[PDB]
């Protein structure tokens, strides 16, 4: 689930 | 007085050509303008968006655009590249907050623009490296200019959820202080509080719980609460904090 993921700066910037 | 950076001859030419066609959608989308517009965009992103971007140069470009035309200013500042990113996205993401500030000061940025990945500049700010007190005020300025409660195209996460998941307490306080709603649930029903309990951020749990109307009872799509999640994640100390809250 999305709440457990650790999202990185680059995952926010680029598809 | 400081002598300002000037636009490159290619950029000045392109901007003056834009000024003259901006109110003509036929002209704007025509073949005859394609090279102009590509040059415009190419130049703007080279100057505004690289990690090594010179803040003064960006500020002088912004002034130069306004002096050409306020419509030209709005147009260039809001250009998005093929990743759907604006100069605001890149400047937030590179922690180049001098440039972030100059862009907000123009008062024309579409601050709620979602890139192709589905995130707004506010979401990007949640994960940006904030080194100084000045920078956080620039970030809170950003939060005040946009919708802090917008949901990403990916899983419907908010900036608050992203800031919580990373354990960025500075950032959570900023978002809450600029009106971020604690109770929003992403696509799967997960709240910020549930994010805090997955990731074991006890200090952030206490902070969320301390917010008026913070709802500990909310369940995700599989009936899980922050409390049920906390226990499975091994976080006893969070579970007792959560348990006391839902039984206050």
């Amino acid at each position: 689930k999305a709440r457990r993921r650790t999202t990185t700066q680059m995952e926010l910037l680029y598809a | 007085m400081r002598e300002r950076y000037e636009l490159s001859e290619k950029m000045l030419s392109a901007c003056n050509l834009l000024k003259n066609t901006i109110n003509d959608p036929k002209a704007l989308t025509s073949k005859d303008m394609r090279f102009c517009l590509n040059t415009l965009q190419h130049e703007w992103f080279r100057v505004s968006s690289q990690k090594s971007a010179i803040p003064a140069m960006v500020g002088d470009y912004i002034a130069a655009f306004e002096a050409i035309s306020p419509d030209v200013l709005r147009y260039v500042i809001n250009l998005a590249d093929g990743n759907g990113n604006t100069a605001l996205h890149y400047s937030v993401s590179h922690s180049n907050f001098e440039i972030v500030k100059l862009l907000l000061d123009a008062d024309v940025c579409n601050v709620d623009h979602q890139n192709k990945a589905g995130y707004t500049p506010i979401m990007l700010a949640a994960l940006a490296a904030v080194e100084a007190e000045k920078d956080m005020r620039i970030v809170e300025e950003l939060f005040g200019c946009g919708d802090v409660n917008a949901k990403a195209s990916q899983a419907g996460q908010t900036a608050l959820m992203l800031a919580v998941s990373h354990g960025r307490i500075d950032m959570v306080k900023g978002l809450l202080a600029c009106g971020a709603d604690v109770n929003i649930q992403d696509d799967e029903g997960s709240t910020a509080l549930m994010c805090a309990s997955e990731h074991g951020h006890v200090e952030i749990v206490k902070l969320l719980l301390a917010q008026p109307g913070c709802n500990g009872h909310l369940e995700d799509n599989d009936g899980s609460t922050a409390l049920s999640i906390a226990l499975e994640a091994g976080h006893k100390d969070i579970a007792v904090l959560l348990y006391a809250h839902v039984n206050f």
